[PDB]
């Protein structure tokens, strides 16, 4: 992940103000709502027939903090998002069969939930280091696929 | 949008496929499984080994829908609605994968239709596949 | 394909941009240039620096076409005819870029309309931006 | 890129049989025909109004040989494509202003020309290695863009 320290110090400093709970819950539900086909992996979660049935579901919610939960930790190893994610890599592939593209989709919803939330503070330049971050994540989550 | 020559071009390359469609659909699918392994995530319940008959049976399925689209080249939206319903609401196949399989299809024909796979005819088939993938993902959201 | 909830939702968000649509067209361009540097290969003639006039004026051009798509939500094809032509035959931007700039328009919106950028408004704008992108690149070949 | 040795052998033995002069002309020309917008860079090459005006244009035929000879030389450096292509990366960025996605268009168009020419010999596993090689080049070429 080609990050400048400027870029990293920017990333790290914003993250620090993240409520993972609410941001991971909002991030996974916008995915389920914006790109409705990602829903194929959660029918067991319940009713997802509406933005609100979706937004409101505890399952999506708790699956959001869980997912954002592990995002938080790779930010701790931006220098090796490949070995930080290897196991989660083979489980996504080998057990859950998730197409890595969904990974790209989430990164993009993430970046829009951060903006949503930090308005004025998530600047062209802060957005851009973040874009490098969710693309190194998608890529490290995606690299043990076979 | 398919022009009169795209149609003519596709009516003609597809016409030589003739009876190998199935064979060829099966090959398009292995090409895809191997080159773009992320595509196997949709066929977890399949056997994805060389010559699996699940593969041979799925390929012909695919090849028959192409063959039908070709035959209804003037109404593809209706000809395939049924397939779009399916893909939009039950398989929920990320759009990106249509483009990878259309490419393994172009490669397969290229490889079997030496003679017919002209620049002009390559172009037509590319637009062709692209409009069948567009029809198929039309009801996604 | 915009449903009536979709168009309603885009009419609404868009109404709130009002007067800043240009301000936002320009920072959408500025986020793109920085997050997706490759997009820069199309503006080699522009000063791309912060607060450039070129970018700012370009921001408004684009904002106004968006606006003009909101108004003609039911006739984009015709509302945007001149523009697809411009993009397909002269500019020739590679289609993949339409999605990078759509995404920067989303961020920008999100960051400036927190109360209204709800999940369904978000989903709507997204489908919007996707069909204007499809209309721009509809005559590429 | 990360190719098996059974993958770098296959790449290499085939490549062995390609006529680069004529395969560069055929892959560059099929590009300007199937992805017409790609002509944006070749205005000075003359008439490209029709498939035969493009494919037979002697400037198209002579540029295609430059491109693949270059492509051919990174085949000797599979373990160092970034280094191999870095001055051409900067050339294409800095001076020609070529959107890198052009580069992924041509690797695919290259993959269909090989199939076209080797027939049955371009098997599923030979294609999958070339798919790797071409993505390596696309990326190596796009490395230094900024
Ligand atoms: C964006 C980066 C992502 C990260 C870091 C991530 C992380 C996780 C983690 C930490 C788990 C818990 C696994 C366990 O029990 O050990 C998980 C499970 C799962 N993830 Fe991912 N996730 C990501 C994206 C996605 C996306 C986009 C999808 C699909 C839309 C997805 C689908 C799943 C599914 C279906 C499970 C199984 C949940 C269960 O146990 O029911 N993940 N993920
Ligand atoms: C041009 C594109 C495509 C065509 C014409 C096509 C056509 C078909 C047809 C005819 C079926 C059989 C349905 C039946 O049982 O009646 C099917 C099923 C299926 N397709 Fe597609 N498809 C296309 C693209 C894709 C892509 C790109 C993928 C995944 C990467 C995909 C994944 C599936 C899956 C998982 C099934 C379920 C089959 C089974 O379990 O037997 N399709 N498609
Ligand atoms: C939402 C999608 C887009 C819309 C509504 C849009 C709209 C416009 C408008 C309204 C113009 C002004 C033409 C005139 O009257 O002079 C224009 C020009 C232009 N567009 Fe687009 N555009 C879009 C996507 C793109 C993308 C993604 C790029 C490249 C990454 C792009 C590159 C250009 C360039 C280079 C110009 C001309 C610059 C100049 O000579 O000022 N456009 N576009
Ligand atoms: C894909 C691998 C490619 C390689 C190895 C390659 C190699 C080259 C070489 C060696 C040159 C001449 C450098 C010089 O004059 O110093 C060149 C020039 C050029 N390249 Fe590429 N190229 C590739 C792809 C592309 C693509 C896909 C495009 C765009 C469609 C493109 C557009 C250009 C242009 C426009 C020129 C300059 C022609 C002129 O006016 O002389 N190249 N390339
Ligand atoms: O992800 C990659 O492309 C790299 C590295 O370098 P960066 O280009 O990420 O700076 O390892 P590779 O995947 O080629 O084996």
């Amino acid at each position: 992940v080609h990050l400048t320290p400027e870029e990293k110090s920017a990333v790290t400093a914003l993250w620090g103000k993240v409520n993972v709970d609410e941001v991971g819950g909002e991030a996974l539900g916008r995915l389920l709502v914006v790109y409705p086909w990602t829903q194929r992996f959660f029918e067991s979660f319940g009713d997802l027939s509406t933005p609100d049935a979706v937004m409101g579901n505890p399952k999506v919610k708790a699956h959001g903090k869980k997912v954002l939960g592990a995002f938080s930790d790779g930010l701790a190893h931006l220098d090796n998002l490949k070995g930080t994610f290897a196991t989660l890599s083979e489980l996504h592939c080998d057990k859950l069969h998730v197409d890595p593209e969904n990974f790209r989709l989430l990164g993009n919803v993430l970046v829009c939930v951060l903006a949503h939330h930090f308005g004025k503070e998530f600047t062209p330049p802060v957005q851009a280091a973040y874009q490098k971050v969710v693309a190194g994540v998608a890529n490290a989550l995606a690299h043990k696929y076979h | 949008v398919l022009s009169p020559a795209d149609k003519t071009n596709v009516k003609a390359a597809w016409g030589k496929v003739g009876a190998h469609a199935g064979e060829y659909g099966a090959e398009a699918l292995e090409r895809m499984f191997l080159s773009f392994p992320t595509t196997k995530t949709y066929f977890p319940h399949f056997d994805l080994s060389h010559g699996s008959a699940q593969v041979k049976g799925h390929g012909k399925k695919v090849a028959d829908a192409l063959t039908n689209a070709v035959a209804h080249v003037d109404d593809m939206p209706n000809a395939l609605s049924a397939l779009s319903d399916l893909h939009a609401h039950k398989l929920r196949v990320d759009p990106v994968n249509f483009k990878l399989l259309s490419h393994c299809l172009l490669v397969t024909l290229a490889a079997h239709l030496p003679a017919e796979f002209t620049p002009a005819v390559h172009a037509s088939l590319d637009k062709f596949l692209a409009s069948v993938s567009t029809v198929l993902t039309s009801k996604y959201r």
